[PDB]
């Protein structure tokens, strides 16, 4: 039926937990999840807006990995 | 270990965000991957910084103000 | 206060969910496409435009 | 003209530092000025972030650890 | 170092919105300033050596500053 | 504990000292200076050399 695959929205709470665990965090406030989602969105928006723009100047509708690499290099941090 | 963000939800998120910029966009698999690697690195580093803030405040539990302080100092907004 | 990240039941966060664990084909540009990257002048032009929009904001 | 570091002591600091790298040096005063503008801007910003840290720890008094944190998060730490 | 005076450091801290300081702040600040200046100047001097003059200029400094980041 | 930056007496820090408030002349551009900026060749040479300098350190 794939009700799951169809209804998934944004990144999951256990992903956030895995991320915080990787960054060495021990306990999190409940408000962290929402905050993190917000932070991610802004990040992606900033990279993709650039990537997309690069793509426009390449005269294509397909975004390559090099477009993303250049986009990230614009925001710095890192490759 | 070794999983962080799940592939499909992330893909969906990227496509949904990219809509508002340009309609009928297409991504190479390598490009979605690149964004996922970058995003994971970003968030993990940010949690390291967030944690430094919480420790500075004598807390084990990180909080939104920890993230906010970290991003403030890094100059993000 | 908060949630302990390390303790009983943390393994729950580490399982496989097959349906979510792979990219789908929708949106994907594949495969045989000959698509080529930015030249240095295309790149420079794009970055110029992005400096511009950054100035205007 | 807002007083931060006095001109003369600064000029002498720059010359003293430089005398290691290269012997017998001259400076356009505009060069010294640019260094001073940049140094004071840097320190003021650093102090703003340091302050943020102190406040985060509920202190009004800033400490070396506040500077060290701010610098860490800016990624200067070398 | 040591021409960076305590009053200078207080002036700076005040300008950065700081209301009060530990005693060890002075030394820290000097340390920090030193490193910053050592970096920039080094770069600047190099720009001057390549220019083939004994005189450092505002542009050399601007480039050296640009180079940090 | 700490030291207050704001309070009775802080005027001390704000005094004008003409001897110290200007760059002395030793030593600086003669201002009779005929000086040349950086040709991009020398700029690029410089930044290449400095890049290498950095690499061999960290």
């Amino acid at each position: 039926r794939k009700v799951l695959r169809d209804n998934i929205q944004g990144i999951t709470k256990p992903a956030i937990r895995r991320l915080a665990r990787r960054g060495g965090v021990k306990r999190i406030s409940g408000l962290i999840y929402e905050e993190t989602r917000g932070v991610l969105k802004v990040f992606l928006e900033n990279v993709i807006r650039d990537a997309v723009t690069y793509t426009e100047h390449a005269k294509r509708k397909t975004v390559t990995a090099m477009d993303v690499v250049y986009a990230l290099k614009r925001q710095g941090r890192t490759l | 270990t070794e999983l962080l963000i799940r592939k499909l939800p992330f893909q969906r998120l990227v496509r949904e965000i990219a809509q508002d910029f340009k309609t009928d966009l297409r991504f190479q698999s390598a490009a979605i991957g690149a964004l996922q690697e970058a995003s994971e690195a970003y968030l993990v580093g940010l949690f390291e910084d967030t944690n430094l803030c919480a420790i500075h405040a004598k807390r084990v539990t990180i909080m939104p103000k920890d993230i906010q302080l970290a991003r403030r100092i890094r100059g993000e907004r | 206060d908060g949630e302990e990240l390390i303790g009983d039941g943390m393994e729950r966060d580490y399982r496989a969910i097959p349906e979510l664990d792979a990219y789908e084909a929708e949106g994907l540009a594949l495969d045989d496409e000959d698509v080529e990257e930015l030249t240095a002048s295309q790149r420079e032009a794009a970055e110029r435009a992005m400096r511009q929009r950054d100035r205007e904001a």
